[PDB]
């Protein structure tokens, strides 16, 4: 999942 | 030509570090040495002082966690400005952060530390080392290894411009477990290590073997984190639920 890491990584 | 590009890289990394991290080492050393028009920081050295400023050990542990959440977020924003990083496989971006974020947190925490304590609340507080040492097992065993690290690391006298590149090199480690595409990571790391080498020769011309010294520090950082994650495991196995931030759960899941 690592949903929260990916969410940080793709916010602009 | 190539040396110009490694300076441009150095400078871009510094600009990004300034934009990513509101409390720098320059500003922390001004506060810690009292060379600032700001009021002196509030000192915490017991319950008395802690109070003015769950059980005490756990309220502190939980404060470290909340601050770590914010730090992971600032380190993520920083990693995102390292050229090539956002174009890496997104699963490998995640893995690099999971296995490297704590090493960066404790590198940077050293900027805020001396032999007597550490700055907290963006430099508005100072929590003494003897106070943290007085916390009951396992909580009073977390920071002592980090003070040992910091005192020696701080006598290398790195500035923010040095740290920016040191941090970038650690994040782009090709040897983290489970990486899919090792090569493009090593290629970015190699260019970052060249940038670090030139930065140290230029910024610290008379510092004996600084580069090799720093590379050993990266190895010392892994041990510091190995032990740190051992204590977290113990806490997980044997303490009540700390209700972790979901962001920290994901990171802790895989290194446990
Ligand atoms: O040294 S640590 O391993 N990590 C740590 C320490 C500090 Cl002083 C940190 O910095 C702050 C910064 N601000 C804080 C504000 C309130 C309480 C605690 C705070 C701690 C951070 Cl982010 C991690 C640590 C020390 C003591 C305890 Cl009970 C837990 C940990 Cl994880
Ligand atoms: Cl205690």
């Amino acid at each position: 999942t690592s949903h929260k890491l990916v969410q940080l990584l793709t916010t602009t | 030509p190539e040396s110009a590009d490694l300076r441009a890289l150095a400078k871009h990394l510094y600009d990004s570090y300034i934009k990513s991290f509101p409390l720098t080492k320059a500003k922390a050393r001004a506060i810690l040495t009292g060379k600032t028009t700001d009021k002196s920081p509030f000192v915490i050295y017991d319950m008395n002082s802690l109070m003015m400023g769950k059980e005490v050990a756990i309220r502190i542990f939980q404060g470290c966690q909340f601050r770590s959440v914010e730090a992971v977020q600032e380190i993520t924003e920083y990693a995102k400005s390292i050229p090539g990083f956002v174009n890496l496989d997104l699963n490998d971006q995640v893995t690099l952060l999971k296995y490297g974020v704590h090493e960066i947190i404790y590198t940077m925490l050293a900027s805020l530390m001396n032999k007597d304590g550490v700055l907290i609340s963006e430099g508005q507080g100072f929590m003494t080392r003897e106070f943290l040492k007085s916390l009951r097992k396992p909580f009073g065993d977390f920071m002592e290894p980090k003070f040992e690290f910091a005192v020696k690391f701080n006598a290398l006298e790195l500035d923010d411009s040095d740290l920016a590149i040191f941090i970038a090199v650690i994040i782009l480690s090709g040897d983290r477990p489970g990486l899919l595409n090792v090569k493009p990571i090593e290629d970015i790391q190699d260019n970052l290590l060249q940038a670090l080498e030139l930065q140290l020769k230029l910024n610290h011309p008379e510092s004996s073997q600084l580069f090799a010294k720093l590379l050993q520090k990266m190895t010392d950082l892994r041990q510091i984190v190995t032990e740190h994650v051992q204590l977290l495991q113990v806490i997980k196995k044997t303490e009540t639920d700390m209700s972790l931030h979901p962001l920290l759960q994901e990171i802790y899941k895989d290194l446990y």
